[PDB]
């Protein structure tokens, strides 16, 4: 799923 | 897609340990200077026993949110690192599952005090009594060991950048997609940490580094520990531990 850390990656 | 993706000059070498070093100093949580100066802030014996008191679940809750405030910052770390940014999304999720509690572990000599075998934790420093609640005492001392081992070789801040570039940049973590990539970006770091080390006349840390296994088997203790703890408390890890966290170390 990795639900978080594609999101803290993709933040910018 | 990076110039660490393949061989660098020696004038390459010296751009990524300033590259390394400021990515780094931006990203560590806490400051060095801050950590040194709160060393006389002990917990009083009447601190650690409130400690002591508390229940085995809210202490693991606590320190399950404290390792995950680290954890974003070793994510932050990673990001601003040369290269790390042009590796695909599957290796970039393997690279930081595999290596960010490696590096939070690393990071954490800075914060314990060596003369008195203290961490900072929650404000003040305290012993690893502060943690008997956890009911994992064999992997809190392991802990304590490596942060008292780490501490004797007296990292500077930029051997610490250089060192947990290294943690993270790691080809044979199993998953990588691009591995070939990666080594190229491993060598490079390589070549820039031992080529600081070699400017400021501190090679003679290289044979007293931790073995590799070393890291590798407090992160092994650390997600067994959480498995016993999940099979006490469901709830608790389902209801109340950082999304990220059970991500990182129960498979979300
Ligand atoms: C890492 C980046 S830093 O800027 O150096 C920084 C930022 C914030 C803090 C406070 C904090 O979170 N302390 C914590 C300590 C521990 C812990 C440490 C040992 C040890 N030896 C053993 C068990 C432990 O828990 C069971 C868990 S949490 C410290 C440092
Ligand atoms: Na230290």
């Amino acid at each position: 799923k990795h639900k978080i850390l594609h999101r803290l990656l993709q933040d910018s | 897609e990076n110039l660490y993706f393949q061989g660098a000059s020696l004038t390459e070498i010296e751009h990524l340990v300033q590259s390394v070093c400021k990515s780094y100093r931006e990203t560590c949580q806490l400051r060095l200077e801050d950590l040194l100066r709160q060393r006389s802030n002990i917990f009083s014996r009447e601190e650690v026993t409130g400690y002591q008191r508390k229940s085995m679940w809210e202490m693991w809750e606590r320190c399950a949110h404290h390792l995950t405030e680290a954890i974003q910052y070793v994510v932050e770390f990673a990001k601003r690192l040369s290269g790390f940014m042009e590796l695909c999304q599957n290796d970039q999720i393997v690279l930081l599952k595999a290596g960010a509690m490696e590096v939070v572990l690393v990071r954490m000599c800075r914060a314990y005090n060596a003369d008195n075998r203290t961490v900072f934790f929650e404000g003040k420093y305290g012993g690893m009594e502060l943690f008997r609640a956890l009911g994992c005492s064999e992997l809190i001392s392991s802990i304590f060991d490596f942060s008292h081992s780490l501490s004797a070789l007296h990292f500077s801040e930029d051997e610490i950048a250089l060192y947990t570039a290294l943690v993270l940049i790691n080809a044979h973590r199993p998953g990588l997609q691009e591995k070939r990539k990666v080594e190229q970006l491993q060598y490079n770091l390589e070549l820039a940490f031992h080529h600081h080390l070699c400017k400021t006349h501190r090679q003679s840390i290289l044979a007293k580094l931790p073995p590799k296994g070393k890291l590798r088997s407090l992160c092994s203790q650390h997600v067994e520990r959480l498995q016993i703890f999940q099979h006490l408390h469901p709830i608790v890890v389902q209801a109340a531990f950082p999304p990220l966290y059970k991500e990182l170390f129960s498979g979300g």
